[PDB]
């Protein structure tokens, strides 16, 4: 699973960036960090979808729990 | 001719193509910053 973002993913996400050399332990420490950030966000995503007693997250979800993470996102809603 | 000179001899007249690492690495880096489509895969994400 977490594994699934790997090689040139880490790679890529580099050069949109501006890295030019990227060395080993990066990928291993940006997979961290990847999921820290996501273990937040859907946690806050998750608590919303609690309070309104639904089995579904909505894409409303994401972006309000984003929006209370400082991640203020446009595009997917009002 | 030289054949008779017994002393001080007339010595004069006889006797694929690789690019440089961090080009393509740059060209990357200019290739992504233009574009906006997504980086990271849609099913391992999901």
């Amino acid at each position: 699973n977490i594994q699934g973002i790997t090689k040139p993913a880490i790679r890529r996400l580099a050069r949109r960036g501006g890295v030019k050399r990227i060395s080993g332990l990066i990928y291993e420490e940006t997979r961290g960090v990847l999921k820290v950030f996501l273990e937040n966000v859907i946690r806050d995503a998750v608590t919303y979808t609690e309070h309104a007693k639904r089995k579904t997250v909505t894409a409303m979800d994401v972006v309000y729990a984003l929006k209370r993470q400082g991640r203020t996102l446009y595009g997917f809603g009002g | 001719a030289r054949t008779m000179q017994t002393a001080r001899k007339s010595t004069g007249g006889k006797a694929p193509h690789r690019y440089r690492p961090g080009t393509v690495a740059l060209r990357e880096i200019r290739r992504y910053q233009k574009s906006t489509e997504l980086l990271i895969r849609k099913l391992p994400f999901q």
